[PDB]
């Protein structure tokens, strides 16, 4: 979180897994496995979303016969804010603590 | 150690393969990595 | 003879039981995978029984007449609800097929737990006695109860999708309503899931 | 040796009980991972084609000691008569990618050209049927393509199977069915 | 200053919290009575958060409106169903109120977690700090966090009936945007039923 | 898990935050020295062709992990199918060199020519950029001259690389990237 | 163990010829032929 220091803030992040079509609204995406954060003096928090999957690996790309996003989503919202009009939110990615990426293949990228 | 998956030793001598490296007097991205911190950083409930 | 089975806070008696049939294993593999992160729990308030009605023998059915339900099906209790509610599950089975007749009908009955099927050839029924089976004759008995793990391609499966077990019944010898005997039977069926687990939650509307 | 019927435990009486006495049965042609070692043939396609071990035909031997287990687990070798430069992408790679060198190429060798390939998919087990006939995408080993493939061959290695299945022989009109054998 | 709360699968983070204040107990009581007949259950995955909706404070408001919703409230969720499939169950609370506004709006807030009413007159706000409380004061904190056991006349309840509990939110102090301060603020919670057990099973339809 | 974000100070949190276990993660198929050593095929010359690692394509999976590392040091093979009598010179010899037999020579023997040449440079270790785009003279391998090179290969043996840079994937005009992916 | 029939390890290594398993944590049907009931069931006279 990147504002002012008059400026405040809390957020919610939920991951919603495949078969539902995604939440909309935070009062019906407190079910998921959800947690939320407030902004202080700490700036970053870092919530690190599962893996649930049926099949033990799963698919780095998305066939055009698959619509469905097989693995789900992950939604982010905002539930409160004080005096926070138009500040920003910079997010970033990281790779996980167990990671495993396999079968290598160099397929038309350059 | 790369695409290498044979038991014998190789029929020619080890300064004939590749060049012999020479030494004076992952490394550390790895070190990067362990050093992450991961505990809570508050009071846990 | 007697045998008492019990599944949660329900129970079942027979008295003409002749054993159970353990099928595929005795105990469930593994069950914390590599796949769920550790994130899945067991829930204890559905291994209880429920009913469902399959058919009626009758003297005019031939010898092949099958009838199967593909199962889990839909339920009104709890474990109804728990696919309803979370998105993958696994749990095994523990059915009991009941043809309540009378000590003097002549006849014949074969009820066997398939894996994944949708349909079954006429050649192929001659050879049905692969699969976790048991004979329902009404000289003897009246009641199956085969018993059998879960199974599946993946650990966990989504019972949206995937039907893994199949409950297929059979006629092998048709019915005969000699002299005494009760014109015709309703099997009825008594199925129970068992050791069910489940993990990832679904948001509500 | 009156047994309850109904019960499913099998009951193999021997030739001891009128007298008999059982030889030595040894079973070592029958074993499931030694009858499915044997290059089954395929109809081969056009120019790409997918390796999938269901598109054998099912009354080979192969084709048919397979499709009487409903799960298992094998890895593969293939041997082509490829007039070209045949590649091979892994499983779930884009369609497009075997295009490219860099993926596993085989070089044009009078006649064949035999590889031994791994068992590469997300399911810790494959399955013959499927309660969802056409299965899912993700059962497969991968796609080769060349110019033009001529021939094509499957041998499973390290096979193991569960949960069988029933198998058919062929119904004779007559009461026994008849036919040649050779002889000199 | 920092605390983190988590509640199943489900967690909860605060920068400004000034502790938990534990109410009426530590512990919970026996929760194996001898009514129930040894026939309860402790369901585990209904004991995750949820939220809702209070209102806006504004300036507007003077000392004395509360604006109080009584719970167990409708739920959509797992715990939503199991008031709709079992007769009675018991289960503690651990809410947390949390209402952003700014370093610098004046006024002060009041929580309280009351037993058992329907309405309260305007002599006796002065005296609501005798329940299970915590002041929500915008110069210093944001989140008010307080826990209760479950407590009844009766060991189980029916929720049906008897709403035991009832989240009580009150203006002390009135808001005061002066100079820098947020217009106004939206009160929010973020209550989560905890150590919930059950008992009693209904028929379906 | 609230931390000083301004810092770029790693901060690895895991699923053990909220009741997780985290499985075991075994990383094989990604390290550096594994996933260089695949014969990606460069666009060939005519007669004369330096041997340098940069004129790979930027797209391959060869090309495309090696520009993302500022230093690198790896030895080399190719594999080329030059008609004639193919030589190679070493790193700095004068360009007429490559025209005597005194220098490394493979004679034609149909198909390829598969060949393991050592690394030489004056400098402790090649890059990729360079801030002096061309880069300097003294960064190549080699050269090899035949009457007509037809195709070519590189394989860096004992690759190491140093200081990385950003690799970058394809942007799509959707919301995701759908495409192809093979199915039986 | 199949149609392999030489008294030589083969030349690659292991991991390299084929898939190296992973482990978690004919069986069953031949415990099933060994359970099988062959003795009379009645009084032998």
């Amino acid at each position: 979180f990147t504002g002012p220091t008059d400026a405040k803030a809390r957020y919610m992040i939920a991951y919603a897994p495949p078969g539902m079509e995604p939440p909309k609204t935070p009062e019906a995406a407190a079910h998921c496995i959800h947690a939320e954060w407030d902004t202080g003096l700490n700036s970053k928090f870092t919530f690190s979303i599962p893996y649930l999957s049926a099949a033990d690996y799963a698919y780095t790309a998305s066939d055009a016969a698959e619509t469905t996003n097989v693995q789900g989503w992950v939604c982010l919202f905002q539930i409160t804010h004080g005096k926070a009009e138009g500040d920003a939110l910079v997010v970033l990615a990281s790779a996980g603590k167990d990671f495993e990426l396999r079968l290598p293949v160099d397929a038309r990228q350059q | 150690s790369g695409n290498t998956g044979s038991i014998i030793n190789n029929y020619y001598m080890q300064q004939y393969q590749n060049s012999m490296d020479t030494q004076l007097g992952n490394d550390w991205f790895s070190k990067l990595a362990s050093s992450a911190f991961s505990g809570l950083f508050g009071a846990l409930l | 003879r007697i045998l008492t089975t019990r599944n949660g806070h329900t129970t079942s008696t027979t008295q003409s039981s002749v054993g159970i049939t353990h099928g595929y294993a005795t105990a469930e593999d593994f069950v914390n995978g590599p796949n769920t992160s550790g994130l899945e729990t067991r829930v204890i308030q559905a291994e209880r029984f429920f009913k469902t009605h399959l058919f009626d023998w009758v003297t005019s059915d031939p010898f092949g007449r099958y009838y199967l339900l593909e199962l889990p099906t839909d339920h009104k209790g709890v474990y109804g609800s728990l696919t309803d509610s979370y998105a993958y599950m696994r749990n095994g089975w523990d059915v009991e097929v009941t043809a309540v007749g009378n000590q003097f009908n002549g006849g014949c009955l074969l009820v066997a737990m398939v894996p994944e099927l949708c349909s079954i050839e006429q050649r192929e029924l001659f050879q049905l006695t692969l699969f976790p089976h048991q004979f329902i004759n009404p000289r003897t008995n009246m009641t199956a109860h085969i018993k059998v793990p879960f199974v599946g391609v993946n650990r966990y499966d989504q019972y949206k999708v995937h039907k893994p077990w199949t409950l297929v019944v059979m006629v092998v010898a048709p019915l005969t309503v000699n002299t005494e005997g009760a014109p015709q039977i309703k099997v009825y069926a008594n199925i129970a899931p068992t050791n069910v687990h489940v993990a990832g939650e679904f948001p509500s509307k | 040796t009156t047994s309850t019927g109904e019960s499913a435990d099998p009951v193999t009486t021997t030739v001891e009980n009128y007298g008999g006495e059982t030889q030595v049965q040894r079973r070592h042609h029958t074993d499931v991972s030694f009858i499915l070692d044997r290059f089954v043939k395929v109809t081969p396609k056009d120019s790409i084609n997918v390796l999938d071990l269901m598109q054998t035909p099912s009354h080979t031997l192969v084709g048919a000691l397979l499709r009487t287990a409903t799960y298992y687990f094998a890895d593969l070798e293939v041997a082509v008569k490829h007039k070209g430069d045949l590649t091979w992408v892994p499983n779930g790679a884009p369609v497009a990618a075997l295009d490219n060198t860099t993926n596993p190429t085989a070089y044009h060798k009078a006649p064949l050209t035999r590889l031994a390939l791994p068992y590469t998919a997300p399911h810790r087990v494959l399955a013959t049927v499927y309660n969802g006939r056409p299965l899912p995408t993700s059962f497969n080993y991968g796609a080769i393509k060349a110019t033009r493939v001529i021939e094509l061959l499957y041998r499973m290695k390290r096979a193991e199977t569960y949960c069988p299945r029933p198998l058919l022989a062929v119904h004779p009109s007559a009461a026994r069915h008849k036919q040649k054998i050779v002889a000199p």
